[PDB]
């Protein structure tokens, strides 16, 4: 989707641009701003030589799953718990991305509402 | 009534859609009969030469010889310099040469200017 | 080794239009004063082992019964072995 | 170099004192031995050259051409054995004498260290070829053909002689080593432009360059089979060798004097290739394909880069072998059918299967199927041309497609389909013809294993 | 419509001749007169001559000629995970940072 | 194929050719046999409603609108028998057909195999050799002056005679040689 | 390398019991495999992780202020 | 392939089989030499349909110029035999 | 089992100055996964053709 209809048939400035997102400071909402934590270091993540696109915040679960796959070779369905863990971590990453999208959209709503209220006060 | 078929150069008219086959006249029948007669004469000649036990050689075809001669060697003696032939020869034999010369000369001038200004990035260009 | 066994043709009196869609075609034609002269030539296409048809869904579910029975047995064994 | 020249000269008395029924056997055996001897020239250095004496020298550009020249003679003898059966002994000996004299003139021309000596032998090659074409040719057009083959050539080469003596009055020498070591730039001047044209046109006309190529179809379709073989395989490469040698004194004029010819070649290779699509004569088609390949060689030489020269050498050798094989196949059809028209004898794969295999291999080689040395030369030339200008690929690409088309066209018209019903005189292939095709095709596939032998002096 | 009598008669004569010609195309019981003159088992010989000999030749060629030159056979580096140990050296790669595990 | 063609097709032949073509294309449209039977009976009824008409002009006006209607609804992908000129196996076995005269060029070591076949072949050759000399004169006297009017050939009329120009028709390679 | 089956001419062709049982066995194998895999791995079709509702998130976690502060 | 080598008897039997299923002609009256127009009182359209039934039965097409002059079952059998190279 | 990957440059064909052309094989995931599939399909097709093209 409905966001495509909203942006393309409705007001374009009302909705975020995926290419230029985010447009607002990270501290604009609340000043806490806890940092994201990475578990796998640069060196072991290079030694496992995953890919430059698998080298994300879920890389430790990927490394553990690869260790299971290598260790229990003939039983290719032996280690399914770590597959589930990696999938869950990727799910949480996607949910965080969706939250970023929603926050940017609501901030754009609020900024446009501020602009309308200021314009109304100026015209009155 | 049904939508009409429009013949073209590369999709000709069906024989069943020819009005000429529905305009039958005695002269048309005589023409068809004599066409069949000459075809039959040629077929008889070929088949007499073809079924002969004594013959042991390729049968010579005057029509094939005429075709090859007309395509190769009868061209120039029947050539006549006319405005149409002169113009077509000039175009088809001169225009492509100057077109390609202009294209390649412009490309090489652009490349040479880029090289002289130093902005071309020929790194790793070792083999030429 | 080739098939020289003297195959003999069936009796032509065997083929009848009755009980086939050709009968309905004949009825529709007689509704206009026409007849089908070649009807009995096609009757063999609806007569013997060709008389029964299968639906598309039935074709897709060709071996569903035996597979379902085997799946039930296997899942029951899995339940009775895991619960130990 | 005399270890090759003297036996070639001794071929003549051996031919003339031979028995009436033993001329072909002796000529073939001793020509094969001379080819084996000439194989030793292939041991080249990365340094200057094999400077045997003041008169003759050998290079890795000259060595493959010499080997091809010595190898072509036995094949020509085998090809000529058939149609010269009813000829008197003296005239057969005269034919063999013409072939031997042509081989001697070519051998000396490739190894000559002096430009004037090179010119004299380069022209001496004309007389045996003219006699062969106009004496043992079959149709009445041969006379006219001979005239063309002569005058075109001379019209190009008389100015060259002038230029040559002029150069020797200015530099003081025409020795190629001194000329290379003492080279000086050519300033942009009208006199220098005309000197460039005089030095270039004689070699352009014998490649042949597009627009100056009218003599070649006449000469090749009117010549006997040995004449066609030697004309397509060796005599065309004389212009390429001459242009490769003489371009060292033409710089930097070639940077802009090459534009008219390059265009004439790059467009020309298209036209001739398209001409092959509508041709009713096999020999005419093969000759036009030769014109297209030589246009590519002209582009390679005018580009004047190492990859260009390597590709030009490889393509010259490959085309020589391939065109000789194609002419031999066409002649083996002609001697059965006596027509020289493509659509007369049809469906020959059913009647002659092994000859159909030979046809397929020859068509594949002419089509430049990797890793043949035909494709090696073509690809090196194409890469050099792409570096010269990225737009050239278009024309080059088009040529490739067209070439395949007409090649397979020639294979499909003659070998596939239904046989012609009334042609009942197609006899089984003789051992001589099969051996001729095998001796054409095995060296090509052997050479693909050691391409450095045919990549020239810039390897 | 139908055949003219001459067409009918020519057809019968031609088909009689054709049937005779076709009958003459059969072979007698002795027709292929062949001149004789000379001068798990199958799977075992096939496995010996078509697998073992080529693998012997290729292994010899690779082990003693190809690898005699540098960079001829280049291997992708094996993957290293935390907690592994190396045969050559014998050190133990340290474990990861004990990430908070839940679900 | 076997029958010699005439100078022209009569009106009846054209009508029958249209009837066959239309029925074939209707069968291609109606895949099932009962549907085809119904619509083919309908087409037969439509075809003979003008069977009894007498004048040529309107009978030719019909069979023209019929051709136009056929060409409008002609099923651009009709069914073709596999051996027919448009079929998927039209000239499939054309490459296995070898002429008889090739057997004359066999090596004697090859002809040593199959001696009975080559004896019968020699019998056929001598029969052809005599019959040809008879056939040439028979055709010479049976032909009208000015040349043949139709490429139809006569039968044999004597006792020991053979039909003129019979060799290359009787010695056809085969329909499926290999 | 098969057995002899004569043509039938307008009747149903002769069938071997072997091909019938083989075809039925392989169809049953395919259906059993599909049922087994669906029983064991159902998330491959219907999914495992629920899709969150973006409009159901409270403004507190999205850093949204009540339209007056900044 | 695996196609049995059909014979003249098989061709004749199949032709008569197809003709006996044509309800326009009485199975008692027809024979191998029974003519179509005169012996059985058929039309030209009936002949075209008979030729089409033959073509469907034997799996190959008879050209119209040849098909238009096949007026007996015997000549149909002869045409099929000559086309398919039947010995006996 | 491991993830074995290889490059085998066994025969040196030629060298154009700074460009070396040699017979080299890349035995990576794609090669070692596609070769068995192609060989399996080819074996099935050849067994099928033994029946299909018998005549
Ligand atoms: C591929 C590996 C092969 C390994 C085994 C050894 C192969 C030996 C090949 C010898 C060289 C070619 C000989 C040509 C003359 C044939 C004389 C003849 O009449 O034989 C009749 C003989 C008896 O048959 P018959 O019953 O008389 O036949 C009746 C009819 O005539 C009916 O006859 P037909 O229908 O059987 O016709 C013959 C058949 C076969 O005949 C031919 O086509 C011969 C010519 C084929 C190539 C054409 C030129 C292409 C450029 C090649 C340049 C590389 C050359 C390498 C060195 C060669 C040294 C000689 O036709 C074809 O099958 C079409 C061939 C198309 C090939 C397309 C692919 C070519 C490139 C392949 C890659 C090569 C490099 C790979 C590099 C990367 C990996 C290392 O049958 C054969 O001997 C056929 C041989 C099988 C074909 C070999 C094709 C592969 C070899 C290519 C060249 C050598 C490669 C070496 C490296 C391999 C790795
Ligand atoms: C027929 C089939 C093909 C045969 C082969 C054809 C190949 C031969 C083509 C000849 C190559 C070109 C010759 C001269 C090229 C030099 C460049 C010059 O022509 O261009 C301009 C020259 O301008 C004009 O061209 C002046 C000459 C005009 C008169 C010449 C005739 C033009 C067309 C004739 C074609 C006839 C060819 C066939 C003859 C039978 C450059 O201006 P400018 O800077 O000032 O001069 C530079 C040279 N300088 C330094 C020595 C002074
Ligand atoms: C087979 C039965 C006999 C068994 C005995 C031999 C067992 C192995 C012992 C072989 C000894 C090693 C050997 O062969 O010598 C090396 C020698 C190379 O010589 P070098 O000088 O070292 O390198 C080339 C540059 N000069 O290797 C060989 O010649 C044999 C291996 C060659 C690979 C196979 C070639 C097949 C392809 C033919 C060429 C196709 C065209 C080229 C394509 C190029 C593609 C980019
Ligand atoms: C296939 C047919 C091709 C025919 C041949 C085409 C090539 C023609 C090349 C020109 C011919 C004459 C070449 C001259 C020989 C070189 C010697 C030289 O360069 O010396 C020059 C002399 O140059 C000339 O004199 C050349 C003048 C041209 C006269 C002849 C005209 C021939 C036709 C010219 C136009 C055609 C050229 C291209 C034809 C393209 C192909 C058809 C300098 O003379 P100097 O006075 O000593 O020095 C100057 C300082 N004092
Ligand atoms: O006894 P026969 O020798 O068999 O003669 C048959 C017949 C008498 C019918 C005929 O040969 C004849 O001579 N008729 C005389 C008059 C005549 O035929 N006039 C023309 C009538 S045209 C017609 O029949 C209408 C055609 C309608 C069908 C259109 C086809 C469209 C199909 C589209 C594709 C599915």
């Amino acid at each position: 989707g409905a966001h495509l209809a909203r942006r393309y048939l409705g007001d374009a400035s009302k909705e975020p641009d995926p290419l230029r997102m985010p447009t607002f400071p990270p501290d604009y909402g609340f000043p806490e701003r806890k940092e994201r934590e990475m578990v796998a270091t640069q060196q072991e993540m290079n030694d496992a030589q995953l890919m430059l696109q698998q080298r994300d915040y879920c890389a430790h679960y990927l490394i553990q799953l690869l260790k299971c796959k290598r260790d229990s070779f003939p039983n290719f369905l032996a280690c399914k718990h770590e597959q589930h863990d990696w999938d869950y971590c990727e799910h949480l990453d996607y949910v965080k991305r969706m939250k970023e999208f929603e926050r940017e959209r609501r901030l754009l709503q609020r900024k446009k509402r501020r602009e309308q209220r200021e314009a109304e006060m100026a015209r009155g | 009534s049904f939508p009409k078929y429009k013949p073209s150069r590369l999709a000709t008219l069906p024989a069943t859609l020819d009005p000429a086959e529905y305009d039958i006249s005695p002269e048309t029948r005589k023409a068809q009969a004599e066409r069949l007669a000459i075809r039959s004469r040629l077929k008889r000649e070929y088949l007499l030469q073809y079924n002969d036990p004594n013959r042991l050689g390729v049968i010579e075809d005057p029509a094939l010889i005429r075709w090859t001669y007309a395509r190769s060697a009868n061209i120039y003696p029947n050539f006549r310099p006319t405005p149409k032939t002169s113009l077509l020869g000039a175009l088809f034999g001169i225009g492509p040469l100057f077109f390609w010369y202009y294209v390649f000369k412009t490309d090489r001038d652009k490349k040479e200017k880029l090289i002289q200004e130093g902005k071309l990035d020929q790194t790793f260009n070792i083999s030429y | 080794e080739h098939g020289h066994s003297k195959m003999e043709l069936p009796d032509y009196k065997q083929w009848k239009i009755e009980g086939t869609p050709l009968e309905t075609v004949q009825e529709k034609l007689a509704a206009r004063g026409l007849r089908d002269p070649w009807g009995r030539n096609e009757a063999w296409r609806y007569s013997g082992g060709f008389a029964n048809n299968v639906s598309f869904v039935g074709a897709l579910l060709k071996g569903f019964k035996w597979g379902f029975a085997a799946f039930v047995v296997a899942v029951g064994a899995e339940y009775y072995l895991e619960s130990q | 170099m005399l270890k090759i020249i003297i036996p070639t000269t001794m071929l003549l008395p051996m031919t003339w004192m031979s028995k009436h029924n033993m001329i072909w056997i002796n000529a073939t055996v001793h020509s094969l031995l001379i080819s084996l001897i000439s194989l030793s020239l292939l041991n080249q250095l990365g340094e200057n050259s094999l400077n045997f004496s003041l008169t003759f020298f050998s290079d890795s550009l000259s060595a493959p051409l010499l080997v091809l020249t010595t190898w072509l003679l036995p094949l020509m003898l085998m090809a000529s054995q058939s149609h010269l059966s009813k000829e008197t002994t003296t005239r057969k000996k005269l034919y063999i004498t013409m072939l031997i004299l042509l081989q001697l003139f070519l051998i000396m021309t490739f190894t000559a260290t002096e430009l004037i000596l090179f010119y004299i032998l380069f022209e001496a090659t004309l007389v045996p070829t003219l006699i062969i074409i106009t004496r043992w040719g079959n149709q009445t057009e041969r006379l006219n053909a001979g005239l063309y083959f002569l005058f075109y050539t001379l019209a190009g080469s008389l100015p060259l002689l002038v230029a040559l003596v002029y150069i020797q009055n200015t530099t003081g020498s025409l020795n190629f080593l001194i000329i290379h070591y003492w080279s000086h730039p050519l300033s942009n001047s009208w006199s220098n432009i005309f000197m460039w044209l005089a030095c270039i046109m004689a070699f352009m006309v014998k490649m042949p360059l597009y627009g100056l190529h009218l003599w070649l179809p006449k000469a090749h379709v009117e010549a006997p089979i040995a004449g066609s073989m030697v004309l397509a395989a060796v005599l065309l490469k004389l212009g390429g060798y001459g242009m490769m040698r003489i371009t060292t004194i033409l710089n930097p004029l070639t940077n802009y004097m090459a534009y008219p010819f390059l265009m004439l070649s790059m467009w020309g290779m298209i036209m001739t290739s398209s001409i092959c699509l509508r041709q009713t004569d096999l020999k005419s088609l093969i000759a036009y394909s030769s014109v297209s390949h030589m246009a590519l060689v002209i582009v390679a030489i005018m580009i004047q880069t190492p990859w260009s020269f390597m590709g030009a050498t490889a393509l010259m050798i490959a085309h020589g072998l391939t065109s000789s094989m194609l002419f031999c196949l066409a002649n083996t059809n002609y001697e059965r059918v006596h027509s020289r028209t493509m659509i007369l004898a049809r469906g020959l794969q059913t009647l002659l299967p092994l000859m159909a295999t030979w046809w397929l291999v020859a068509s594949l080689t002419n089509l430049a199927l990797p890793p043949s040395i035909n494709l090696i030369g073509e690809l090196f030339i194409i890469t050099a041309s792409f570096s010269w200008s990225n737009i050239t690929i278009i024309l080059m690409g088009m040529n490739m497609m067209i070439t395949a088309l007409y090649s397979l066209y020639m294979l499909i018209t003659t070998q596939r389909g239904k046989y012609t019903h009334h042609i009942n005189n197609i006899k089984p292939s003789f051992t001589r013809e099969n051996a001729l095709m095998a001796l054409h095709i095995l060296p090509l596939l052997l050479l693909t294993l050691n391409p450095k032998m045919i990549l020239g002096p810039l390897y | 419509s139908g055949y003219t009598p001459d067409e009918k008669l020519r057809l019968q004569q031609l088909r009689e001749l054709r049937r005779r010609w076709l009958k003459d195309q059969e072979l007698s019981p002795r027709e292929p007169v062949l001149p004789p003159r000379r001068v798990t088992y199958r799977h075992s010989i096939f496995a010996v001559t078509h697998v073992l000999i080529p693998v012997w030749i290729i292994h010899y060629y690779l082990k003693y000629h190809v690898t005699a030159k540098p960079y001829t056979v280049v291997e992708r580096k094996p993957r290293i995970f935390p907690g592994d140990t190396i045969l050559e050296t014998g050190e133990v790669i340290p474990l990861m940072k004990e990430f908070p595990d839940q679900h | 194929a076997f029958s010699a063609p005439a100078a022209y097709l009569t009106h009846q032949q054209k009508v029958l050719r249209l009837y066959k073509r239309a029925l074939r294309h209707l069968e291609s449209w109606c895949v099932h046999r009962d549907k085809y039977r119904y619509f083919a009976c309908l087409m037969r009824a439509r075809f003979d409603e003008h069977k009894n008409e007498k004048d040529m002009v309107k009978a030719t006006q019909l069979l023209r609108q019929a051709e136009e209607e056929f060409w409008y609804g002609q099923h651009p992908q009709p069914y073709i028998f596999p051996e027919s000129p448009g079929g998927t196996s039209y000239e499939r076995y054309e490459c296995y057909k070898v002429p008889e005269w090739c057997l004359d060029d066999w090596h004697p070591s090859e002809k040593a195999m199959y001696p009975d076949y080559f004896a019968k072949r020699e019998q056929w050759k001598r029969l052809r050799r005599e019959s040809w000399e008879r056939e040439v004169k028979q055709l010479q006297e049976e032909t009208p002056p000015g040349g043949p009017r139709t490429e139809a050939l006569p039968p044999a009329r004597k006792e020991g005679d053979l039909p003129p120009l019979w060799w290359h028709i009787v010695t056809r390679p085969r329909e499926r040689p290999m | 390398g098969g057995v002899h089956i004569e043509p039938r001419y307008r009747q149903f062709p002769q069938l071997t019991r072997s091909q019938l049982i083989q075809a039925e066995f392989f169809s049953a194998t395919m259906w059993f495999w599909i049922l087994w895999r669906f029983w064991h791995d159902s998330d491959a079709v219907l999914g495992h992780f629920p899709y969150p509702d973006p409009s159901q998130w409270t403004d507190e976690e999205l850093g949204i202020l009540p339209d007056d502060e900044d | 392939s695996d196609a049995p080598p059909l014979t003249l008897e098989a061709i004749k039997d199949r032709v008569l089989y197809v003709l006996k299923l044509y309800d326009k002609i009485d199975p008692e009256k027809l024979s191998v030499n029974s003519h179509f127009m005169k012996d059985l009182g058929l039309d030209s359209l009936d002949q075209v349909e008979i030729i089409m039934a033959m073509e469907d039965e034997f799996g190959f097409e008879i050209p119209d110029i040849d098909a238009e002059k096949l007026m007996c079952p015997q000549e149909i059998v002869d045409y099929i035999a000559d086309k398919k190279d039947v010995y006996e | 089992h491991t993830g074995q990957e290889m490059i085998i440059s066994n025969w040196h064909w030629m060298t154009l100055q700074t460009v070396e052309l040699s017979l080299s094989f890349k035995m990576d995931y794609f090669s070692v996964m596609f070769i068995p599939v192609a060989l399996f399909v080819t074996w099935s097709i050849m067994e099928f053709s033994m029946w299909y093209m018998h005549s």
